[PDB]
């Protein structure tokens, strides 16, 4: 799997409600070996995402400095574990948003590889 | 000015012993990278960072090849990254690259690269 694939399996759902990280987080294989604790799906096109590597360069929240947030909001949907969730029996809680993507990005040709933070 | 360029200019050929200076400017971007270096590609070898500074002046990094003899410099205007060579040995040939929007010396993590700009040293 690349990086720029894992990053697209992880976050991007762009075809795209309060069972959607339960249904979203198992469905993309983010519980097969932990529960990932926080996970973000952004509801824009590839395109648009992938372009956000041409935007406004950050730092990221680990201090490093390949990070670049998105001029506009974008359409994301925010899962974060419920208290119970505890694995192998992964639980979610879905919140939908409207903010600026932070994602880190390498490679040639330049594309999302983490997704960061939102804002 | 649609596109992002980073201008390179400087470099060329030298005597070993010799110095020179690379210069990057870059067009088209509204902010400021946090980090600008110089790679190279030296004739058989892969890529490498060569020297990288933050947008402070700080975090700055050298290839241990290169440490006391190259300075690198960001201080003379906005997006431009300087990098003085001094005590050029035959090994310093290579084609060296201006990158903007990366984190230190490595490579992957720049998005924004110059075309490239050959420096010899001859012995």
């Amino acid at each position: 799997e690349t990086a720029a694939a894992k990053f697209e399996r992880q976050h991007m759902d762009s075809s795209t409600s309060s069972n959607y990280c339960n249904q979203m987080m198992k469905s993309r294989n983010l519980t097969k070996d932990r529960c990932k604790p926080v996970n973000t799906f952004v509801h824009e096109s590839l395109a648009d995402v992938q372009a956000v590597c041409s935007q406004k360069n950050v730092a990221c929240k680990n201090g490093q400095t390949n990070c670049y947030q998105s001029y506009s909001t974008m359409s994301i949907t925010d899962c974060r574990e419920t208290g119970s969730s505890k694995y192998p029996n992964c639980a979610y809680k879905t919140t939908q948003a409207n903010k600026h993507i932070i994602v880190a990005c390498e490679g040639n040709p330049y594309v999302p590889v983490h997704f960061d933070a939102s804002v | 000015g649609s596109q992002v360029q980073l201008v390179e200019s400087g470099g060329g050929l030298v005597q070993a012993g010799g110095s020179l200076r690379l210069s990057c400017a870059a067009s088209g971007y509204a902010y400021t990278y946090i980090y600008m270096g110089w790679f190279r590609q030296a004739p058989g070898k892969e890529r490498e960072g060569v020297a990288a500074m933050d947008s402070g002046g700080g975090g700055t990094l050298y290839a241990d090849s290169v440490k006391g003899r190259f300075t690198i410099s960001r201080d003379k205007g906005k997006n431009t990254v300087y990098l003085q060579m001094d005590s050029l040995k035959p090994e310093d040939t290579a084609t060296y690259y201006c990158a903007a929007g990366g984190y230190e010396l490595r490579d992957r993590t720049y998005g924004q690269w110059g075309q490239g700009t050959q420096v010899t040293v001859s012995s």
